[PDB]
């Protein structure tokens, strides 16, 4: 349900200390030594909520890289309160 | 967009009051009675406009059916919400509305039984075609109206549950559901009014001589 | 619309880190100095755009004037509060920063003291032509920054209370205002930077040839 397209072959190259405001949301491509890297995380990709009044487990939501989402509204009690976000039924991707 | 309405007239049979019954809702029929009490003219909502309230962003062009209804497609991406809305009544599109109430004619009420009335709704261009005292023909459509005073009646009343069955629920902790009464009475909604004659069977002269053949 | 920088060079006078004074903050200056660390390359706020809450509808091209701000004009009419807004990174403009450490040069301290840093920091252009190691002449403004370090210190420093003499009250019920510290240390905002050679008085030939007479 999930397909990754990886660009190759970009014509232009950068060295890390050329990056400047222009290259903001854009594509680069820059050569380096990877020094440091942390363990593989488990990211939210499709993001199920359950409702603390009624108990129900909403529908999966799909969560951006960008920033946390959120909702407040139930559709089966209607009700604006407290939701939870439970690990058990929540997808997830790996991050590092 | 202007509103168009369909009257139809000079049905074949015409029923009495009394022979209302639940097999003809939402059907189109012809009644006659004697009109008592006649409303004012008033609006009805018909296209409604509603602004949502994270929005702030108006739609329009609302099909209004009956009881009072909000969308709940939000068609502007900006909230994710679809239960709220604030309706604007001076945008919003009506239509006329007349409650005119009947009663059974003197010569169809039966051995013992007292007169029995009925509700009937006008609108559009039918709207004051009635006049308190005379006997007249409504052709419409036979509707029902929730009704809140057969609470006491004997008898099982329906109710509407909303099933749960393909949910999915867990017991963590911190069981509400929405039910409805379903008590109903049958109105009538007309089309088309003629009066007929209150006997068994305009001041100007020339007005009148012009109506004659 | 682009971003015009005004570089300023050759001034008369150049003054030491030492001769820095308050009396010439946010005035045009030349001071010189050995650089020891240099900063990566960041983007700074300039022209913010911001969304407000209700309104849910952008603002751009906002001003930042060093510290972050956000308007209070709210031009769309929608609400009715100025302080809830949210910024937006994506669509909102920014400038090269780079923040550069320099020390006193070697014949510049006292006798007895030991040399003390400035933090200039240099934007647009002007970024990436300072090296560690080598002694360069900065041209700019004398700029003022917050500072908390000097909490602690002694004398009196500087608070700013609001003013309540206009303002009519009650003594209903059911008493806070906002006061904050005024503390701060001198920067150096530079637009023009000229590195001077370290000693007391590019691998191939050609480059090195044309600079040549
Ligand atoms: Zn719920
Ligand atoms: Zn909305
Ligand atoms: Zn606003």
């Amino acid at each position: 349900s999930e397909i990754h397209v990886r660009i190759s072959d970009f014509p232009t190259i950068y060295s890390l200390r050329e990056l400047r405001e222009s290259n903001l949301s854009s594509l680069v491509r820059v050569t380096g030594v990877v020094t440091r890297r942390t363990g593989v995380f488990p990211q939210l990709k499709y993001v199920k909520f359950n409702c603390l009044k009624c108990g129900s487990i909403l529908g999966p939501f799909f969560q951006d890289s960008n920033e946390e989402i959120r909702i407040s509204f139930c559709t089966n009690c209607k009700s604006k309160g407290p939701f939870r976000v439970n690990g058990e039924k929540t997808v997830y991707r790996n991050y590092q | 967009e202007r509103v168009f309405q369909i009257s139809f007239f000079n049905l074949p049979t015409v029923h009495r009051i009394r022979d209302i019954r639940s097999e003809k809702i939402g059907s189109l029929l012809s009644i006659s009675g004697t009109v008592t009490r006649t409303s004012e003219v008033r609006p009805e909502l018909y296209k409604a406009s509603f602004t949502c309230d994270m929005c702030r962003a108006i739609v329009d062009n609302v099909e209004q059916s009956f009881k009072y209804t909000e969308p709940t497609f939000c068609p502007n991406p900006s909230c994710e919400n679809r239960a709220f809305w604030t309706l604007n009544v001076t945008r919003s599109r009506f239509l006329d509305w007349q409650k005119v109430r009947i009663q059974e004619n003197a010569n169809e009420i039966p051995t013992g039984s007292m007169p029995r009335t009925l509700d009937v709704i006008l609108r559009g261009d039918s709207v004051e075609r009635a006049k308190p005292g005379d006997r007249c023909k409504f052709t419409g459509v036979e509707i029902v109206v929730p009704d809140v005073t057969q609470l006491g009646l004997p008898g099982v009343k329906p109710s509407s549950t909303l099933d749960t069955r393909g949910i999915s629920k867990t017991t963590e902790g911190l069981r509400s559901l929405g039910v409805r009464d379903l008590t109903y009475k049958i109105s009538f909604l007309a089309c088309h009014v003629i009066s007929i004659g209150s006997n068994i069977g305009e001041r100007d002269q020339e007005v009148f001589l012009n109506s004659l053949s």
